[PDB]
């Protein structure tokens, strides 16, 4: 209604309505590099160009024309129009019906659309999602500040969980991952929550380090 | 693209080559062939000293079957994706012998 | 030292142009044939696939849903009739029975 | 002035392409031996 | 003189080449609606 | 009838009707470049190019003229207009007549078309195409989680399809093709929907690579 | 009668017919350069040139004129007139006579003229043609992909057609042609339609190669 | 060490200008043969290509079509009944008869 979205489809005639001493601004794409363009009846409207953005301004009461902005892959079509006039309170033109900013979305192809319910990391457990409590821990001390309280998955995160290993301040590790038991280790993608440190996928095999101390991860085989 | 080639390449003066393409090749998402069975893959390459046993030829037009023109910018690769074609080097010690024994 | 050349062919020099002997009859009007690929998993996805073929509709009334084995890989008919009997045959050790009421397909438990 | 006679007044590397192929009826084409 | 001769390298006449496409052709201006 | 497109055609009148405050562009092909263009009665038409395109305006009421544009192979002949000159609300001139964009197709040539059904990879299985089931599978060790679950093709498409193997995230190979069955392998384009990879076109070998280990998959022989 | 063609003859009166507000180009031959041009009463005719082309109008209602130019080997007698003068609408000047375009055909000698029937290359079989029915094939392999299924000519061309060998997407060779058994190969100009590979001219033996893979095809001798 | 230079030629010195003594006699007024062509793949396309070089019509009037054999390269006729009849002794064995009613050709089973 005062910042109105459009979504991009090829040779729509998109309508701008604007107002006497207010400016509009219409915003294209930040990818493409705008080519030309060409207004009918230049000489009734200021309209200068930030490299995606025009700032539209009429400049007498009757001036309504088109303008056409060409892209290197994008072709625009716009109805520009002259709303309120007479305005002296500002508020007047809200209800008139400027446009004080134009966005344009613009959707993927529908031959993708062929091929949502909440966020894909949620360190609770959720009523729907199916969770695999099996996994080991093998390292060198038996009593360690290393080894993790409680390790898990939702078939993908690993929700690796430090936070009853309460004394050592760092005690933080770098978590890795591995293919086969005493393999060659490599990098993962973590995101922590407070204690719980939580890595992207699901791996036969999580090494955890701590410096010259390391604690190995084993989830154990689906009988 | 899968081209076989059809002119012998020889690496002395730098020419022109032409191979023919044998797989139809369809688009990004396969929904359209865009340029089928039997087109001509056109290139051209340059002379040189050949250090390593590899030709860099940039294949530059295709024209189809179904008449059309495209000037893609392909260079050319191994059949497993190597940059450059690997051919049959020969340095010539028959005739640099021959010259200068006698 | 030398250059090896293309690859050089040989053989018996048989001719192309060559008629055949036996008269294969190419039919023209070719009608639809239910039957079991390995794709779709389940018998509901099979059956899914009969109706949306044959524009019929399916009323699936069991609770659960049943994947397919392997005898179930030998019905191959122009008749929708004699394909829901030979499915009924495979799927009775579990109580499914499947039927055609002239528009649409019934999976109900048997009687 | 009005609004007809304002407006008399007031205006007063390289690039890869695929275009079909041109005349094939009398064309000799890169590549023809 | 005879150290002033290149050496060369051939490739016959049917050998399976592959062409890596290093820029995207945009078909849409041909292609039937 | 906004945005009207002319089919080319060599010797063709193409009509365009303009507005008297109202620019409209007509847009030739980018592939050639415009040589020389001359418009009989120059001095009642504002136009400007931008190396394809023509953004034409009139300046009075009857200036009605042609306009020849001649690029390096292509020859138009427009036939300029004007069809609302005394219009207040922009809604009176598209009731004119006038026109927006002029836009130019350009066919192949006739003799190619002596020379449709939906889209040719389709990962479904259609009621009219002739699908082929007899794939075999070889790999080292027994139970691998790079085994495909169903192979299988079109004529045109192979479609290998993995989403049985459930459990490793990273379990997505690259696939390669062979003529023989220890032959050299080679390079195929492939396209994915989800967890399947297709590959265009029919092999009689396909390899299926993720680093040191790999599973082969042999197209059995027609009986 | 709008745009007209002219017929190139040494010394002959072409009559350009303009009007008063419309371009008039005249197109002469691309391959000669235009060495000088002069019109009788210069102060009549607003010309411009573009390497090959004059771009023609006139300038008032009586200046009527000649033209000529004079290129580096043809010589042009132009025979300019004014015949739409009063027209209001651009219809009533097609009626007068004007001519939009004027452009010359330029005719081969005569005395090659003393040295159709559809097009040359037809893949189908015609009424009236001979072919010849009669062709071999040798190769290793026994039941392999790159042997033709029909091979014929009509005398001029060779019709090589592969389109029963279905399964493998990949099989389009390269053709050559042979002199002799064992001799040399050498290459031929090929085009294509669909599944079937015409080579130009009739050989004694063609061979056809993708990599390894050979297969030879002789023309057996006519008895 | 020298340069090898263009082959030279060397026989019998037979003369061009010979007139022969069989007097071979070329036709003027050639008609059509109906024959058959390996390209023409099956049955009908064969028969779609007598109707299309001799302006007649075609009711191919069976349910499938049968590819062409070995006994069908022996039709060489100028005349359209005679060449009917050797193509229907040809496809006896599976009840194909092709006859002409003087403007089109009928393709029908056999009573």
């Amino acid at each position: 209604q005062v910042v109105q979205e459009y979504e991009y489809a090829p040779d729509r005639i998109y309508q701008v309505r604007t107002g006497l001493g207010i400016t509009t601004q219409v915003e294209l794409s930040p990818n493409e590099k705008i080519l030309d363009y060409s207004t009918g009846f230049t000489g009734g409207w200021e309209l200068t160009r930030r490299e995606n953005v025009f700032y539209l301004k009429p400049k007498n009461v009757d001036v309504d024309t088109n303008m056409m902005i060409r892209t290197a892959t994008h072709s625009y079509i716009l109805e520009l129009k002259v709303v309120a006039t007479d305005w002296q309170r500002l508020e007047q033109a809200k209800q008139a019906g400027v446009q004080y900013k134009v966005v344009f979305t613009y959707p993927k192809d529908t031959s993708f659309n062929n091929v949502k319910n909440g966020p894909l990391l949620n360190a609770k457990i959720l009523k729907d999602r199916r969770y695999y409590y099996d996994y080991d821990y093998a390292t060198r001390t038996k009593k360690s500040w290393l080894i993790p309280s409680r390790v898990y998955d939702d078939g993908k995160f690993t929700y690796i969980n430090m936070d009853l290993t309460r004394f050592p301040t760092g005690n933080f590790p770098a978590v890795f991952a591995r293919e086969k038991e005493h393999a060659e280790d490599f990098l993962v993608n973590t995101t922590v929550e407070g204690n719980t440190l939580i890595v992207h996928g699901t791996y036969p095999f999580l090494v955890v380090r701590h410096g010259d101390n390391v604690v190995g991860l084993r989830r154990n085989k689906q009988k | 693209i899968r081209c076989i080639l059809e002119t012998r390449i020889i690496s002395d003066f730098g020419g022109y080559t032409s191979c023919i393409v044998t797989e139809p090749v369809y688009s990004i998402n396969g929904h359209n062939l865009l340029l089928p069975k039997g087109s001509k893959m056109l290139g051209q390459y340059s002379a040189g000293e050949p250090t390593s046993h590899r030709l860099q030829v940039v294949w530059d037009r295709v024209t189809t079957p179904t008449g059309l023109d495209v000037t893609l910018m392909g260079p050319g690769i191994d059949t497993l994706g190597s940059s450059g074609h690997p051919g049959n080097y020969n340095a010539h010690w028959g005739n640099k012998i021959a010259s200068a024994l006698f | 030292c030398a250059t090896k050349p293309a690859p050089d062919f040989g053989g018996r020099w048989k001719h192309v142009n060559h008629f055949d002997e036996a008269p294969t009859e190419i039919p023209l009007y070719t009608s639809y044939t239910y039957q079991a690929t390995p794709m779709d998993g389940t018998l509901k996805t099979m059956l899914e696939r009969w109706a949306a073929d044959s524009n019929m509709q399916l009323s699936y009334n069991l609770p659960s849903d049943y994947t397919l084995i392997g005898p179930v890989s030998a019905i191959s008919t122009t008749s929708v009739q004699q394909a829901a009997t030979e499915l009924s045959a495979v799927y009775a050790a579990q109580g499914v029975s499947v039927s055609v009421s002239a528009n649409k397909l019934l999976v109900q438990p048997v009687p | 002035p009005t609004l007809l006679e304002r407006r008399i007044l007031a205006e007063s590397g390289p690039v890869t392409l695929a275009k079909p192929i041109s005349n094939p009826d009398g064309l000799l084409v890169r590549g023809t031996y | 003189k005879s150290g002033r001769r290149p050496a060369t390298l051939t490739i016959n006449q049917g050998t399976v080449l592959n062409v890596y496409v290093a820029k995207d052709v945009d078909f849409s201006a041909v292609l039937p609606k």
